[PDB]
């Protein structure tokens, strides 16, 4: 069912780590790593195929105290044998250390996992320190594993603590890349033919992509235009030299679209079912168009001159960088600005002023500094050149010419 | 009683036996009339406002049908995948407008189809009781109960619960308003949970798709199945709304050409709404019904005969005042002048006469309006528009044919081929057959016999001048008609104040001329009063500004009084917004600069 | 008017009670503006009751303006007064009177949005109670929170509740978008009268010379 | 052997009662004495022992109350309550606690008491008492210290004998408390500093990896020892005990330290060699930040060589993600050669997976207020670190090296 | 023995009955209460001082002589009700206590503030004033203003530690002086009266130096009490030596001791910090510039190169034993350093 592939050293020293049931391990090992190195799955293999009693618990999930308390309680109680309440961490001590008691979990040593565990120093300040000291405080056989993404020196306190033993679990390479995603087979071919889909596969994707999940979901969508040559007949399982032209230019368009997810993997899928050309859409992006009101378009070209603009070349522009970001602009030059674009009388009705504050809410512009409401003028421009440009257009506006010189 | 050391002072009426109400409508009678007339005119109102929601109401479900079976489709074919069996959170983007005020009414017609048709389990969250997870996740567990510190284990347990098979949908109306942390957190928690509590999404979005970048990064958009959707635009749904609300005879109650013109700017110009515009004509329909004493007669034509039947002896008199009644008795004979002015009764028979006049020329007026309307449709180029809202107005502003843009209109319609035209007399033909009851019976068998005869040229010119001709004779402006008033709206000022204020024009107004609000020659071009004059000063260090304010005042009239004034002036103009304190000098600021 | 913004860019208070000798100059003038806005108490009181809410705005107090619209008309009400421009006053304090006078509630709320749907669930269960909020300011410093003007804006959408306002600030019309000015259906008056500020502007006094 | 497993594995990592002592025995003289004369007599004391972290508090007062309780008549009449700064983090959480562990939870019943001071005096009537705070610094960040001033209240004046002992490891613990209990704490302090050398240390390194006289099998318990004898004065072992000693002087890193080298002892071996020593310091000694830069790709590496280059021009100045990019695209289209073109999203998305990675940090942080490039960050790695990890990446291209030499 | 009776009278607990050295104090006290009680009248007082000057036991003492007044039939008799701020757990909760001081009954904090409202002999005295403050700060108010009226029949007395408390607040104020040399001599004499257990020149340095510091009585008799146990430890009389001993025990910091039993890469971070500072001028500095100085003086010391995983360890070790102040490690690398204790101690203790 599971087997693990170029983990070995890990394994080796997590099982001596580990010892017998009644002898006593380290009070908490950090486990760190990247975004995909085996750090739920082999050790959630491994506390399985041991037989060892554990509980493995997310910290995203529990987003407070009481919940992530009760879960571990509650875990235990179920790998003991109705509902046990805990709002302290005090509470959860001396409750611990009830349930552990029982004659299946007096001897051995009682495992807590704790999975996305930069999670936990945002919680309260003395909720990992008393998780880093649980063998101590209970003095009940306990050891404490937190997995994570975020090296050691981010997760000290301030005060210190109980260290723990910090473990690393290494990045795959290339070839162990190619030997794990070379094991879960499509049985109707051969084993070869799959090795050396998956070597171009790693071939066109591995300077950007490092990362298991991802690799294994391309390599689930892209198959059947690899394998389509030998179903109509064209090539054969030997001629890898065709099946390699065939997929390339379609692995070099994948990498724009359903890498970055703007055509979806089932309208892929689609695509190559029906067989329609790829990137024949839109997407979810390059839909950058959106229908305002007048006043709306002429208030949001006359931000897009405050923010992108300096206050003395005013004047100069229209009495007669792009880098760096934004610069902030008070309401009093938008509305000089927006007074001076129109070709025609405006009135500053309320509605004009309902205008601009129902373009921040829509994060067309936003407010900076929240000083003041009513005398707080300070706002921003957060939007591209194309999209202001394309309404310019509309306007029959050339923003080009007001923008720089 | 409105001033101790507290900021809010609770009133009752207890201790004494008035536990009776007040009803309403004894405030619509500020002024007296006639004691019955008012009533009646205020149950007019009633109904006709109960009329047009309801049509409102249908007109809008009937619009968004196409969307929600394209939306039922996707739900369905999504879901067919947990009926077969980590996937992806099956998301649907559906891209409302900017009109942010009808989305609510979309949002109920999008429930009660998907009640009817996917799930019995809907639920929708707004942003705004939203803060944070704990109350994301309590507000919508109580939601799932209704149709102890609940977490994600809840939800599961409540779902095998329960069904012991459909989904359950969350719609989130306004993805500019959440915060980042919690939509990241629910897609995190939710995503491995899926195979024992199925979750669909439908995203409610204003702007264009890409905000779903802006919030979501790429390692939280990966779990998810994005498809996307767009609902129906905001022209085409007021396009419909005044084509079923304003050019129907159904509703007896119409506008003027100014007052649609106000509505249309308000709405083109500030801001896309058709509540707003329903509001507007709510504020018009009240208005008339209030101003216009003999209103009570707009209403469906036999109970305005009836009304027309039993009146008070002062209604007649002001049925006689009336400016086009006074121009129809002034074109007439002299014999009938008398006859009309001595005699109520006769009024009364000649008043039932004009009513059903009025309502004949309003049903000619709209089929010929639909007529002309495919002529210029067909036609490219469209120079008097390309919808019916521009035609009725620039038709209802004053009639097209003494324009000189129709002329063009006409020269253009000359320049067309065979089929085209088949596609003209067809499209028309269609509109005499839709609307029941013609009185044009001629012209749906002239068009039928022009559609009967396929020297093209000649014919070509024949139905060219049988559109002109049509024309002629039914578009006409309707204050060239006899008692339009009772039927017609026109207060645009008033109206348009009401809706759309400036209150820094006001503001302005009065402090540099308060002549014009206190007319007793306080101004022509130092008699004024002490806010109008300081802010004359300033368009800032205090003391000389002082000293010109004592100097004015003194100019102008031991005290020590007329400082404290320029005390108070200064501290009444700074609570408004134009002064600020500034540390550069002992005060300088502007912060009108207009 | 752009072209001149361009260029342009480029005592104690105890005295105060007793000094109060001025006399107003167009004293007949001005008695005359204010029996002018008696008149549309009525359109008041009837657009009050199909669902709309009044804003005021103008030059001088509407507070005088106010204060005599309670004395004509609501007299047989449950009616609520409030200050905006009182130093502590709170959106907290308000929601206090509505739950503990009013109703005859006696507890302690968890939150402001707990109580905010609990008045609001009582309301919707009971149309027998009428309730009038007078808001005296509605743009100073203590209520021109946006969260506070949420919670005041969900008050004001229910059938049986009701609400007449007054704005002074020149930019008042920043504090409402096209979302939360469709909770309050406003019907903008001006009621431009030129009475002087004096309840409003005694704390302005405090801080200044 | 199972055994030795068994007693080391107690020994090092459920920190177990050993009967040595180490540098220690002036302050245990004074800890011992105070606490003898607390429960034969009637006096009433306050303590505060003082040492960084893993420097033998809670071993010098357990060895201290075990020597103690050793004593008949002590270990008759005398009550102990412990109370943690971690656990009880208010005073009515502690108030329970010390109602509970003075087995007076029955006796207090559903009786209500005016005041604090009423409860503890009710408490205290019904025989000395021991109270020992472990993490007292966390005891005097609470309101108004009300635990703190009717403890030290009820040992200065009333007849009730008490001792209250302090753990803390802040040296500026006089600073935090108030005027009023800074007052009615008598200024006994006891230093547990790490006073002994590098000779002593490999004293240490030899006591404590040795087995006890009480091991049954004593041939090999002999030749252990004896193996243990030689590896102390092997110069291969004391060049990692010196490195360690250099980081810190800390007994709790070397038992961590021990305890990896002994982990790699089997039946196929039987006795430690230094080589065993050597990993476990090659295992402890590895530096975090570099083993990341280790599993990153190729465009990433490229990211963080131009914004190497951006804070060298531009120095200490926060960038955003376009003068990043306008860096990288001045590689790509002139220096080197044609590929790693890439397109904008693809350079988007590896820069948002720098910034998960906490590689990189805002300078600024406002979530939704400005949109995801013109955002001003900051780069979280030193230039040696840089250089020293892409001099160990595993197929580095040439063209990228030579670019971030120049 | 001899050293076991001195350690029984220096204990703190061992309170005399009748005071040395506030015999002005306890007479004032003492007729402004016969000013009140004997003509029915009821009045308040204030008083003040540093914690070491004795208020509470004069005030006791005062107490107490009075209660033997009235058993004696000299004055009427007189209920006693006391309150303490700081042993109480809210500060409305005297309320509910002095009503139940007062009758039978108990209630809520409002309810027992209204019937202690209209119920106003009772000689009330409050300890601790300061933790009786709320913002709304009727408690303090009404604690004054009780007593100044004819039902109420209160003296009210207040202890504190800020002599300038009832002026915020908008009553015979009381200031109690921090013991001198003589005084201090006197009450260590008094204790150690008929016993042959000090030599005068260790009393002589006690009470110089306790007064130099602080002025508290407290600290005299824990140095004495300590003083006699370390005399226990060499053996008699306790000596000019032991009571220096014990001085510098009670009174040294462990700064400069702990810097310098350090180990060998701490003092060269704090070598690199101080090294930073000269070549800056400034009271911080980041992490960045600490460690680009740590990196050349390990070069130049001949250890070998350090890895910031091991320098951040040692930075947070010293931060932690509060030799540095530091800001949370979740930041890295931008942590702004600054020296808690001065240069010069830090010259001192590197320098041997
Ligand atoms: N050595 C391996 N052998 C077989 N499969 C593996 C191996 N490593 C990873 N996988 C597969 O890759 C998937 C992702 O790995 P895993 O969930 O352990 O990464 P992770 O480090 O927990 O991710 P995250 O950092 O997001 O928590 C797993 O479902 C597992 O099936
Ligand atoms: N001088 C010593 N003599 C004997 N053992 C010592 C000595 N110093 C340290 N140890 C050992 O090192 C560890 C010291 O940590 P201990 O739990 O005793 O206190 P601590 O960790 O300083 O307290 P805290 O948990 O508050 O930091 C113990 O295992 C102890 O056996
Ligand atoms: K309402
Ligand atoms: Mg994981
Ligand atoms: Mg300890
Ligand atoms: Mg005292």
């Amino acid at each position: 069912e599971n087997v693990v592939l170029c983990r070995e050293s890990q394994v080796s020293i997590l099982q001596s780590l580990f010892g017998e049931r009644h002898h006593f391990s380290f009070p908490s090992i950090f486990i760190y790593g990247h975004t995909a190195s085996g750090k739920t799955y082999v050790t959630q293999t491994l506390l399985k195929t041991l037989e060892l009693p554990h509980v493995f618990v997310n910290c995203v999930e529990c987003f407070t105290l009481r919940l992530l308390l009760e879960q571990i309680l509650n875990k235990l109680n179920h790998l003991s044998s109705t509902e046990i309440t805990c709002e302290t961490f005090n509470d959860f001590v001396r409750l611990f250390k009830q349930v552990t008691t029982a004659e299946n979990l007096k001897d051995q040593t009682v495992y807590i996992v704790l999975d996305k565990a930069e999670y936990l120093r945002d919680m309260e300040a003395n909720l990992l320190p008393g998780f880093l000291r649980l063998q101590e405080l209970a003095d009940r056989n306990v050891t404490v594993l937190f997995l994570s993404e975020i090296v050691w020196e981010k997760f000290r306190p301030n005060t210190g603590c109980f260290e723990p033993f910090v473990l690393y679990f290494p990045d795959y390479s290339i070839g162990n890349l190619q030997k794990i995603l070379s094991h879960d087979h499509p049985p109707e071919y051969s084993a070869d033919f799959y090795a050396a889909y998956i070597n171009i596969l790693l071939g066109v994707f591995y300077t950007v992509c490092r990362d298991l999940k991802e690799l294994r979901h391309l390599a689930v969508l892209n198959f059947p235009k690899y394998c389509e040559p030998v179903v109509k007949g064209e090539a054969s399982e030997r001629d890898t030299r065709k099946l390699w032209r065939n997929i390339e230019p379609h692995l070099k368009k994948a990498m724009q679209t359903v890498y970055l997810r703007e055509i979806s993997s089932s309208q892929w899928e689609k695509l190559q079912k029906d067989d329609t050309d790829p990137g024949q859409l839109k997407g979810l992006s390059a839909h950058t168009h959106v229908e305002l009101p007048y006043y709306s378009k002429f208030i949001l070209i006359a931000a897009y001159l405050a923010s992108y603009n300096p206050a003395r070349t005013d004047k100069r522009f229209f009495l007669k960088n792009s880098l760096l970001g934004p610069k902030p602009f008070p309401l009093d030059r938008l509305l000089a600005i927006l007074y001076s674009i129109v070709d025609s009388r405006v009135a500053p009705t309320a509605n004009i002023f309902s205008q601009i504050t129902s373009l921040v809410t829509l994060q067309l512009l936003t407010l900076v500094g929240h000083d003041d409401q009513l005398d707080g003028p300070k706002y921003k421009c957060t939007v591209s050149l194309d999209f202001i440009r394309a309404i310019a257009r509309t306007v029959n506006f050339d923003i080009i010419k007001y923008l720089y010189d | 009683t409105s001033s101790m050391s507290k900021g809010c002072f609770v009133f009752k009426p207890n201790s004494k036996k008035r536990k009776i109400s007040l009803p309403i409508e004894d405030y619509f009678n500020k002024g007296k009339n006639e004691p019955e007339d008012s009533k009646l005119r205020f149950e007019t109102y009633q109904l006709i406002w109960q009329q047009m929601k309801s049509e409102n109401e249908r007109l809008q479900e009937e619009l968004n049908k196409n969307l929600f079976d394209n939306l039922i489709e996707f739900l369905q074919k999504s879901h067919s995948g947990f009926q077969k069996n980590l996937r992806e959170i099956p998301t649907a983007a559906l891209v409302l407008g900017v009109n942010v005020t009808d989305h609510d009414l979309t949002f109920g017609s999008l429930t009660e189809a998907l009640q009817n048709n996917v799930t019995p389990y809907v639920v929708s969250l707004q942003a705004k009781d939203c803060p944070d997870m704990k109350h994301f996740l309590q507000k919508l567990i109580s939601q799932l109960m209704d149709c102890t510190h609940y977490s994600m284990d809840s939800l599961s347990s409540w779902y095998m619960t329960v069904t012991q098979s459909p989904p359950v949908v969350v719609i989130l109306k306004d993805m500019e308003s959440f915060a980042t942390k919690v939509l990241q957190d629910f897609i995190i928690i939710s995503s491995q949970h899926l195979h024992e509590f199925p979750l669909i999404l439908i995203f409610g979005i204003a702007t264009s798709p890409i905000i779903i970048h802006r919030l979501l990064p790429h390692a939280v958009s990966s779990l998810l199945c994005i498809e996307l959707f767009q609902s129906l635009s905001c022209k085409e749904h007021l396009t419909t709304v005044l084509d079923k609300l304003l050019l129907t005879t159904q509703f007896p109650f119409k506008i003027n050409e100014k007052v649609l013109q106000v509505l249309t700017n308000i709405f083109l110009y500030h801001d896309f709404s058709v509540q707003n515009f329903i509001k507007g004509l709510q504020l018009s329909l009240l208005e008339h019904f209030y101003s216009q004493p003999l209103s009570v007669l707009c209403c469906n034509l036999p109970e305005a005969k009836r009304r027309i039947n039993f009146l008070s002896n002062n209604q007649c008199e002001n049925i006689r005042r009336l400016p086009s009644f006074r121009r129809y008795v002034e074109k007439q004979a002299s014999e009938k002048q008398v006859a009309l002015l001595t005699n109520e009764r006769y009024l009364k028979e000649e008043t039932q006469l004009l009513l059903e006049n009025l309502h004949v020329y309003h049903m000619n007026y709209f089929l010929v309006l639909r007529c002309l309307h495919k002529f210029t449709s067909s036609l490219p180029k469209y120079p008097l528009g390309r919808q019916i809202r521009e035609l009725y107005c620039t038709c209802l502003e004053k009639n097209i044919w003494d324009s000189e843009e129709y002329a063009s209109v006409l020269q253009l319609l000359r320049m067309l081929a065979k089929d085209e035209l088949m596609t003209i007399l067809e499209k028309c033909f269609k509109v005499f057959k839709s609307y029941c009851e013609n009185h044009l019976g001629s012209t749906a068998k002239r068009i039928e016999e022009f559609l009967a005869q396929f020297k093209f040229e000649v014919l070509r010119e024949n139905v060219v001048n049988f559109i002109d001709c049509l024309v002629r004779e039914y578009l006409l402006p309707p204050e060239t008609q006899p008692l339009h008033e009772v039927v017609y709206f026109s207060a645009a000022h008033a109206l348009r104040e009401h809706l759309n204020a400036a209150p820094r024009i006001a503001l302005h107004t009065a402090l540099n001329n308060p002549y014009y609000y206190l007319k007793n020659e306080a101004l022509k071009s130092n008699i004024a009063p002490d806010i109008c004059i300081a802010y004359k000063l300033h368009l800032i260090n205090l003391v000389d500004w002082s000293e010109a304010f004592a100097t004015v005042v003194t100019a102008a009239e031991m005290n020590e009084i007329i400082h404290a004034r320029f005390i108070r002036a200064v501290s009444e103009l700074e609570l408004l917004g134009f002064i600020k304190p500034t540390k550069q000098k002992t005060d300088h600021v502007a912060r009108l600069t207009w | 008017l752009v072209e001149e913004y361009f260029e342009a860019h480029s005592d104690q208070q105890t005295l105060r009670n007793l000094l109060s000798k001025v006399s107003p100059s167009f004293s007949a003038e001005l008695k005359q503006l204010n029996q002018q806005y008696e008149k549309l108490f009525h359109k008041w009181m009837l657009q009050l009751h199909l669902g709309f809410n009044i804003v005021l705005y103008g030059l001088g107090s509407k507070r005088d303006l106010l204060e005599r619209f309670r004395t004509t008309m609501l007299q047989d009400s449950i009616h609520v007064v409030i200050n905006g421009f009182f130093p502590g006053i709170s959106v907290k304090s308000v929601l206090n009177s509505i739950t503990e006078e009013v109703l005859d509630h006696m507890g302690t709320f968890r939150s402001i949005l707990d109580q905010l749907d609990w008045i609001v669930n009582k309301f919707k269960e009971d149309s027998s109670l009428e309730l009038f909020l007078l808001i005296h300011n509605l743009d100073s410093q203590m209520l021109r929170g946006e969260k506070s003007q949420q919670i005041i804006g969900q008050l004001s959408s229910l059938h049986n509740i009701y609400l007449i306002a007054s704005i002074d600030h020149l930019n008042a019309p920043l504090m409402w978008d096209h979302a939360k000015q469709s909770l309050f259906n406003w019907l903008w008056y001006e009621t431009t009268t030129y009475s002087p500020y004096t309840e409003e502007t005694s704390y302005e006094n405090s801080l200044l010379v | 052997l199972s055994q030795v497993q068994r007693i080391l594995r107690e020994r090092f990592c459920r920190q177990s009662p050993h009967s040595n002592l180490f540098g220690v025995q002036v302050q245990y003289k004074h800890l011992s004495e105070l606490l003898k004369r607390t429960a034969l007599h009637g006096e009433s004391n306050s303590v505060l022992i003082i040492g960084p972290r893993g420097s033998g508090k809670t071993m010098l007062i357990n060895h201290a109350l075990k020597e103690l309780m050793e004593i008949e008549e002590v270990s008759e009449n005398v009550l102990q309550v412990h109370l943690n700064g971690l656990l009880q983090i208010n005073d009515k959480i502690a108030l329970k606690e010390i109602t509970r562990q003075l087995n007076l939870e029955n006796v207090v019943g559903d009786k209500v008491f005016g005041s604090f001071a009423e409860n503890l005096s009710f408490l205290l009537e019904a025989c000395p008492v021991i109270f020992i705070l472990d993490e007292f610094d966390l005891f005097a960040h609470h309101k108004n210290q009300t635990l703190l001033y009717n403890l030290f209240d009820i040992s200065q004046s009333a007849q009730t004998p008490i001792a209250v002992i302090g753990l803390t490891c802040r040296l500026d613990i006089l600073e935090l408390l108030e005027k009023r209990v800074k007052s009615r704490f008598s200024h006994r302090q006891i230093h547990l500093m790490n006073s002994f050398g590098f000779p002593q240390y490999v004293k240490i390194f030899k006591e404590q990896l040795s087995l006890p006289a009480e091991f049954p099998d004593k041939v090999f318990a002999e030749k252990w020892n004896e193996n243990v004898q030689y590896l102390s004065e092997d110069r291969s072992v004391q060049e990692v005990l010196q490195k360690h000693f250099n980081i810190s002087k800390n007994l709790r890193s070397l038992h961590m330290l021990l305890m990896l080298a002994l982990n790699r002892v089997t039946a196929s071996h039987p006795f430690m060699t230094a080589v065993d020593l050597m990993e476990a310091s090659q295992l402890c000694s590895m530096d975090s930040k570099a083993n990341i830069v280790h599993g990153l790709s190729v465009l990433e590496i490229c990211l963080i060589i131009a914004m190497k280059h951006l804070n060298d021009i531009y120095e200490e100045e926060p960038f955003n993600f376009q003068m990043v990019y306008n860096e990288f695209q001045k590689f790509v289209q002139r220096k080197a050669h044609s590929v790693y073109n890439f397109e904008k999203p693809v350079v988007m998305k590896a820069f948002e997976h720098l910034q998960q990675l906490e590689l990189i940090k805002p300078m600024e942080r406002t979530s939704g207020n400005s949109q995801r490039e013109y955002q001003l960050m900051k780069l979280l790695l030193d230039n040696t670190q840089i250089m020293n990890a892409l001099q160990k990446y595993p197929n580095c291209p040439t063209d990228v090296r030579q670019w971030a030499t120049s | 023995s001899v050293l076991e009776e001195a350690r029984l009278r220096l204990h703190v607990s061992a309170v005399p009955e009748s005071l040395p050295c506030r015999e002005q104090e306890f007479q004032d006290i003492y007729n402004f209460v016969e000013s009140k009680l004997l003509d029915h009248t009821g009045g308040c007082m204030y008083i003040s001082g540093v914690p070491g000057t004795g208020k509470t036991a004069t005030v006791h003492e005062v107490i107490r002589c009075l209660q033997q007044a009235a058993q004696a039939n000299d004055v009427p008799p007189f209920q006693y009700i006391e309150v303490n701020g700081m042993k109480l757990t809210e500060p409305h909760q005297v309320y509910v206590q002095i009503l139940q001081k007062l009758t039978g009954q108990k209630a809520t904090a409002n309810h027992a503030a209204e019937l202690l409202a209209k119920q106003f002999t009772t000689v009330l005295l409050v300890d601790e004033l300061d933790l009786l403050w709320t913002h709304k700060q009727d408690i303090m108010y009404n604690l004054f203003d009780w007593p100044t009226h004819k039902e109420a029949r209160l003296v009210v007395l207040a202890i504190a530690n800020t002599m300038d408390l009832p002026e915020r607040i908008m009553l015979t104020r009381m200031c109690f002086q921090p013991y001198t040399y003589s005084q201090l001599q006197q009450i260590l004499r008094s204790r150690l009266k008929h016993l042959k257990a000090f030599e005068d020149d260790a009393i002589q340095l006690v009470a110089r130096k306790v007064a130099a510091l602080s002025g508290d009585a407290r600290r005299c008799l824990d140095i004495c009490r300590r003083a006699t146990e370390i005399c226990e430890f060499s053996q008699g009389l306790v000596t000019i030596a032991h009571s220096m001993e014990a001085v510098d025990e009670m009174f040294s910091s462990s700064y400069i001791t702990a810097i310098k039993n350090s180990s060998v890469l701490e003092q060269s971070f704090l070598r690199a910090i101080l090294a930073e500072f000269r070549r800056s001028g400034l009271e911080e500095a980041t992490f960045q510039q600490i460690y680009s100085q740590h990196v050349a003086l390990c070069r130049m010391e001949g250890l070998p190169y350090p890895t910031m995983s091991e320098t951040m360890a040692v930075c947070s070790h010293l931060g932690s034993c509060r030799l540095l102040l530091v800001e949370p490690s979740r930041n890295d690398l931008l942590l702004r350093v600054r020296l808690n204790v001065s240069q010069d101690d830090v010259l001192y203790a590197l320098k041997d």
